């Protein structure tokens, strides 16, 4: 298990770093506009019906 | 005992090497035990939360 | 003396069972040091992980 | 030692229940990951134009 | 073999302790919320709807 974890980290450290950065940049507008997201999620089912 | 003399010489040298390495890192060993006491408790708490 | 004999024979049995998996046992220390270094590097190089 | 007992048991039960699921999920994610990677350029402009 | 192993074990124990103290509550909260939303959207009727 120690070897497997060390290998996984050594292989996926840069990709996980880039994924963390891109998740940050994706989620910053989502957080800054959370009220709009909540409102449209509340609004959609009645419109769909 | 005589038939294994090369074996006992080898494990004596290996024990000497291991003991010297452990003795030169006595403080690191102490700090390792001290920090190892609660980190497993932290990990158990985290896992039991997400169990 | 009986305790000494049983001690020696059980030590032989235990050591044989342990070093049967010699390939993994010999690499135990190297693997634990490597995973320690990898975890330390992963935590060190992503200081913005908490914000994410 | 006692903390290691607790941590090992808890982590072992967690992994026993949620290891096959992760393995087969990461197996089934390969085609859809390739699919989403192929249609990367049709994402930014599509979102911008719909906006 | 042993000196580096002990030193790196000490360092990784310290790093794991700090990382857990800093991120555990938020990580567990994220896992719980993800579980709740996915279980909500994988109910029978949402399943056949999807």
């Amino acid at each position: 298990a120690a070897g497997s974890l060390a290998d996984l980290l050594s292989d996926n450290r840069p990709l996980l770093k880039d994924t963390i950065g891109y998740l940050d940049v994706i989620q910053a507008p989502l957080v800054e506009q959370k009220q709009e997201v909540s409102d449209i999620l509340v609004q959609m089912p009645q419109a769909l019906k | 005992q005589v038939n294994s003399g090369d074996a006992i010489q080898r494990w004596a040298a290996n024990l000497n090497t291991l003991a010297a390495q452990s003795a030169q890192n006595d403080e690191a060993l102490r700090s390792g035990l001290q920090q190892a006491a609660p980190t497993a408790d932290q990990l158990n708490a985290v896992f039991s939360d997400v169990r | 003396s009986t305790q000494v004999n049983q001690l020696l024979v059980n030590a032989q049995t235990l050591l044989a069972a342990v070093n049967e998996r010699g390939r993994s046992v010999s690499l135990l220390l190297e693997r634990v040091s490597s995973v320690s270094r990898q975890v330390e590097g992963f935590v060190d190089e992503n200081p913005n992980l908490n914000h994410v | 030692l006692v903390a290691a007992v607790g941590f090992g048991n808890t982590g072992g039960d967690i992994f026993e229940r949620g290891g096959p699921y992760l393995v087969r999920g990461a197996q089934d994610l390969l085609p859809t990951s390739a699919l989403l990677d192929e249609y990367s350029p049709a994402l930014f402009c599509t979102i911008r134009n719909y906006h | 073999e042993l000196a580096n192993a002990l030193q790196d074990l000490n360092r990784v124990l310290k790093t794991t302790r700090e990382f857990l103290d800093r991120n555990g509550g938020v990580l567990t909260h994220d896992i719980d919320n993800l579980e709740q939303v996915t279980t909500a959207i994988l109910q029978p009727e949402p399943r056949d709807g999807l």
